[PDB]
């Protein structure tokens, strides 16, 4: 494939690894989720734009809309996690082992 | 009577929301009552973004013109008068 | 014995009883006429 | 019919009903009635089927 | 039951079970062929419907 | 419609039935402190429903024909046995206290259901909020083990959290020496065996823990023995309360609907009163449980759901 | 939650699932999953406690991750075919990513860790939706993409799910965690037969849903969530202990109950394709599921556990729970084996 795809696919993989390798802050992982969607938007936009798939030009826009619904949903849960424990640390969410 | 009693109250307390709903209602309603709405679609149709590919004259298309200045084909006289 | 609080089902709910019996009757008639319709259509299509 | 002796028809009826159903099964398995090489014959003047 | 009835009832039973047995074997071989060759009503995985294509003259000629 | 989400959607919202007179009032005090009389008079004057203090046979009064059931259908817990032998080996002391709390929890749910569904306030004599004083008195006198207290707290912490405290807490402060004389006049031979130290422990819990807690969230009125002798003066105080604190200010139709769905479902109310915690005082073997349960279903009008018992004259069973 | 808001949110959970099942376009399939995930989270948080918050968070992180892998597969598929039709995929890398994406959505092993925890952290009514309705959409996608799925991958997931589900349930006393590991074990049977006969995947899915709905409804009827709390049922409602016994023996796959039907039809399809070792391994490993079903029947129906004195108060009140469809569901869960040939309706 064209060389641009090497870096966009690489960017998606970097964010996927960033998502799967947690640290403490839950906000940091939510950012990696937003980054994953950004690479998908760009990767989809390139294909659609380059192939002149006219009606598919709206598809990346629709992608962003449900990205915001996910980010808003993620932030809502972060608020509740923060209220319970006073931090957004993911090590506090370990009550359900038992 | 309650039609005016409720309306007067909201005019006094939240005229901003009264104006908002009145304007939104007109947007929904007037397009279906206006006699000029039908020309909006005709003007959009008459705009030639694309080339008008000619048809192979096969010997029996009386309604189709041979030249752009022939009497056949749609006309825009209505558009000059709008 | 004679209840201190009147039971919720102390008396029949006649509106439900009518609906329940009316539905059973209706469904039964619908089923039978369908079966008769299918039997006649089946004989018609197979030259019987 | 008594108030003490109506439950005593259930099993006897079940046997009679099962007996009846058993014979109806034989009505579905007459493809070879009077057609086997071993027992195929001619019907008697009044007979309609060798077995029913 | 007399021996004749049971004898010929058995032949009726064997005919049905033999016919069913042959169909069971035939269905396994038909399924094997249909799946391998894709030339029958079974294992007919959908392809894109061609009535979706627009054949009208396009904005440009070479397409 | 039986109450539920559908009834709520159609307009059955508590804010429509509640008024300034829809109040939950609890009269509390020591034994033989005049609670019953004062509670009954407050209820009659204000137009509220009076609930006599929940006893062993409270649940019987709300089901069946309303009569008390034989004592085996309450575990054989006995108040008289508690007074005679408060250290009974058979665990009667705590078994009674656990039973009484559950009876009060049920009475509180019934009271709340009445308040929410009709808007008429109610008057209670003690409640789940004040029942613990008797548990503290029992423990300080050695009548129950510490394990029983731990069990009691577990049951309370998962049940009391679900309800709203009473609007008004009326308290009659009668000092112990006067209480002992009152018991001596009352004449119940078992009740005369109460030690004063036990009575003082009831008072120490009331003054030490109950009232300081209720003050934060309820209107609390304390009346000496004589002040309580005129309910008309008590009613006058209740009628002019501010009602400026507590969780009732924070309630809305959405919350009172959820609360009403709980209290009308009595098995849901009583869910955690039988947590599988095996104390000897409240654990029952399978053979005993099976036998008593079978006997219970052989009682008049108890074999089937209410309204389906033909042994007591229910009709149209085949259409119900 | 306002009752009207609860109904609107529930209908949105169903709308997202429906969109997935009726869409011919990969973008609308992805939208359906996203809409479904958005609506279910408030059902998880309905009781607002730290365990519900933890459960919803773990659920959101897992499902959101799966959707990104799902959309990655769709875009890779677009590059290598230039279309969006929901059908076989045209790139093996896309097939793997989509297959993993659906495995995480279903909670198949080794992507299973969230299922026991999320199920434990949410109420019983929400757990019922999670372990039943939420399986429909991912399975409906696997049903359409299986001709391009890697056989080794899908059978590996099925094998691991049956093992981990069976082993995981042996150590559980919490009912919601028992149902969760049971669901993992049953997911494996559905996907194991998918490469050979998708019709048998639907049958297992439908029968699993009926039996799982029956159990959850009976747990809700008595507000029981632990083994010991459920062991008091013989003293409240004896009939419910017999229904639990019949249903649990059915989930174990014992003839002549209905739950034997899917295990039986799956073994038939696998043997027709000369797969002998795998169905044998699967059937024996399902004995682990029967073991911890049998423990529940022992503590619930076939013995009488100690009771408490306060239990006597409950004798005087009737069951008020709706228990919608429970009479029908329990009969279907148990007495359906004679009608096995009706599986052709799913063909
Ligand atoms: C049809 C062809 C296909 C074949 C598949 C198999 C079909 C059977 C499917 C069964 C479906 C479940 C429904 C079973 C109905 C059981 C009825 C029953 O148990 O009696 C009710 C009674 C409940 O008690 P109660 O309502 O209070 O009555 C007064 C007594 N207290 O019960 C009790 O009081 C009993 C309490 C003690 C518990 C004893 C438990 C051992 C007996 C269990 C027998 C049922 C086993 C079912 C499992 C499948 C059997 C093949
Ligand atoms: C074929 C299978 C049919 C399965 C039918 C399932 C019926 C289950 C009925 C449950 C018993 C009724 C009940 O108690 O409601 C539970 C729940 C509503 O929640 P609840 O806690 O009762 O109250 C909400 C107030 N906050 O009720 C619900 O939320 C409904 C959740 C179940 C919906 C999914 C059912 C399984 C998937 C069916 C697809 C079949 C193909
Ligand atoms: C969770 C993982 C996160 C990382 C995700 C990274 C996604 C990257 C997607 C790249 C997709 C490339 O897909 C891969 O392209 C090459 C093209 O040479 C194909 O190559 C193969 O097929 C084509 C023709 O079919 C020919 O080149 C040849 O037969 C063979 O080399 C592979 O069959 C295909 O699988
Ligand atoms: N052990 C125990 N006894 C209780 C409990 N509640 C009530 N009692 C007893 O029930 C009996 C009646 O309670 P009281 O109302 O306080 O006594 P009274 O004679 O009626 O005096 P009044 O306040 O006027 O009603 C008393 O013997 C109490 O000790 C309880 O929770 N635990
Ligand atoms: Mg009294």
């Amino acid at each position: 494939m064209s060389m641009v795809y090497m870096n966009i696919m690489m960017a998606f993989t970097v964010s996927l690894v960033g998502l799967l390798m947690y640290r403490s802050h839950l906000m940091s992982s939510l950012l990696c989720l937003e980054g994953m969607m950004l690479s998908l938007f760009v990767m989809a936009a390139l294909t659609i734009l380059n192939s002149h798939f006219t009606l598919a030009s709206m598809m990346p826009i629709i992608l962003l809309v449900f990205a915001a619904c996910e980010a808003a949903l993620g932030l809502s849960l972060l608020v509740m996690v923060s209220n319970t424990y006073g931090t957004d640390y993911v090590q506090n969410l370990n009550l359900l082992q038992c | 009577e309650r039609v005016a009693a409720f309306l007067k109250n909201v005019w006094a307390k939240e005229p901003v929301l009264v104006a908002s709903f009145a304007i939104a209602g007109l947007a929904v309603i007037l397009p279906t009552l206006s006699p000029y709405t039908k020309y909006s679609l005709m003007i959009n149709r008459a705009t030639p973004y694309n080339y008008p590919v000619p048809l192979r004259d096969d010997g029996n298309m009386p309604d189709v013109p041979s030249h752009p200045q022939d009497p056949q084909g749609p006309s825009l006289e209505w558009l000059k008068r709008l | 014995k004679f209840y201190i609080q009147e039971p919720p089902h102390g008396s029949p709910n006649w509106l439900k009883v009518g609906l329940t019996l009316g539905t059973s009757v209706f469904l039964w008639i619908y089923l039978i006429k369908q079966h008769n319709e299918d039997v006649l259509e089946y004989k018609r299509r197979n030259g019987l | 019919v008594v108030r003490d002796h109506w439950v005593h028809v259930l099993v006897p009826m079940g046997f009679v009903f099962g007996y009846y159903l058993d014979r109806k099964n034989d009505e579905k398995l007459t493809a070879f009635r009077n057609k086997s090489l071993l027992y195929k014959r001619e019907l008697k003047p009044n007979e309609e089927v060798t077995w029913k | 039951d007399g021996p004749e009835k049971n004898y010929e009832r058995t032949m009726a039973i064997l005919q049905i079970e033999a016919e069913k047995a042959e169909l069971r074997l035939k269905e396994l071989e038909v399924r094997r062929l249909m799946r391998a060759r894709g030339d029958g009503p079974w294992f007919h995985y959908p392809t894109i419907d061609k009535e979706l294509i627009d054949h009208s003259p396009k904005a440009t000629p070479d397409n | 419609l039986q109450y539920g989400p559908l009834a709520y959607i159609l307009g059955e919202k508590a804010t429509k039935k509640m008024t300034e007179k829809s109040k939950l009032i609890t009269v509390d005090g020591n034994i033989c402190s005049g609670k019953s009389k004062l509670a009954k008079e407050i209820a009659e004057k204000l137009g509220l429903k009076h609930f006599p203090e929940a006893g062993i046979h409270y649940v019987d009064s709300t089901t069946g024909d309303g009569k008390p059931l034989p004592v085996q259908f309450s575990g054989n817990c006995s108040l008289e046995k508690f007074y005679d032998d408060p250290k009974s080996n058979d665990g009667n002391s705590y078994r009674l206290q656990a039973w009484l709390y559950a009876s009060r929890l049920l009475q509180y749910a019934d009271a709340l259901e009445h308040l929410l569904s009709t808007g008429q306030g109610v008057v209670l004599e003690r409640s789940i909020y004040s029942d613990f004083v008797f548990l503290e008195a029992m423990y300080r006198q050695g009548f129950i083990r510490k394990q029983c207290v731990d069990h009691y707290n577990q049951v309370k912490k998962v049940t009391i959290c679900e309800y709203l405290p009473p609007h008004v807490v009326v308290y009659v402060d009668v000092p112990v020496p006067e209480v002992q004389s009152r018991i001596q006049k009352k004449g119940n031979p078992h009740e005369m065996k109460i030690t004063s130290a036990y009575l003082q422990d009831i008072e120490n819990a009331y003054k030490g823990t109950f009232l300081p807690e209720m003050s934060e969230k309820c209107e609390v009125l304390q009346y000496s023995a004589w002040e309580a002798q005129d309910a008309e003066k008590v009613v006058e105080d209740i009628e002019y309360l501010k009602y400026d604190k507590g969780p009732w200010l924070d309630q809305n139709d959405r919350k009172l609907h959820k609360l009403r769905m709980l209290v009308q479902d009595k098995l849901e109310v009583l869910n955690y009163t039988s947590i599988p915690v095996f104390l000897p005082e409240v654990t029952v073997g399978a053979h005993q449980s099976d036998q008593v349960f079978q006997e219970f279903t052989e009682l008049p009008g108890r074999k089937y759901r209410a309204g389906y018992n033909e042994d007591v004259g229910d009709k149209w069973i085949w259409l119900k | 939650m306002n009752p009207i808001i609860f109904i609107i949110i529930l209908l949105t959970i169903m709308l997202g699932t429906i969109i997935v099942m009726i869409s011919s376009h990969w973008l609308l399939v992805w939208i359906g999953f996203e809409m479904n995930m958005l609506a279910i989270i408030p059902i998880m948080m309905k009781n607002h406690n730290p365990r519900a918050t933890e459960a919803s968070t773990k659920y959101f992180l897992t499902q959101s991750t799966a959707s990104m892998l799902l959309m990655m597969a769709v875009i890779i598929n677009l590059m290598f075919s230039g279309q969006w039709t929901v059908m076989k995929l045209f790139n093996p890398m896309a097939s793997m990513l989509m297959t993993m994406a659906l495995a995480m959505k279903l909670g198949m092993a080794p992507f299973h860790f969230w299922v026991p925890e999320v199920t434990q952290g949410i109420p019983l009514s929400s757990g019922l939706i999670l372990l039943t309705w939420q399986k429909l959409a991912p399975m409906s996608v696997l049903y359409q993409i299986f001709p391009s799925i890697n056989l080794n991958l899908i059978l590996t997931l099925s094998v691991l799910s049956i093992l981990i589900g069976g082993w995981g349930g042996l150590n559980q006393t919490q009912l919601r965690k028992i149902m969760a590991y049971s669901s993992i074990a049953h997911m494996g049977w559905m996907t194991a037969v998918l490469p050979y006969n998708p019709t048998m995947t639907l049958l297992n899915l439908i029968i699993y849903i009926i039996m799982t709905s029956t159990m959850f409804t009976m747990f809700m009827a008595n507000s029981t969530t632990t083994t010991l709390s459920l062991s008091h049922t013989w003293n409240k409602t004896p009939i419910m202990t017999v229904l639990i016994l019949a249903t649990l023996l059915s989930m174990g796959g014992l003839p002549p109950l209905s739950g034997f039907m899917p295990k039986w039809m799956i073994i038939q399809e696998m043997t027709k394709n000369n797969s002998i070792i795998l169905p044998t391994f699967m059937a024996i490993t399902a004995l682990l599921n029967l073991y911890f079903y049998m423990r529940l029947t022992y503590s619930t129906t076939l013995t009488m556990f100690p009771s408490t004195n306060n239990m006597k108060m409950k004798w005087q009140f009737p069951l008020m729970k709706k228990m919608t469809f429970l009479p029908t569901m329990v009969v279907l869960s148990t007495m359906m084996l004679p009608l096995t040939p009706m599986l052709s309706v799913l063909e």
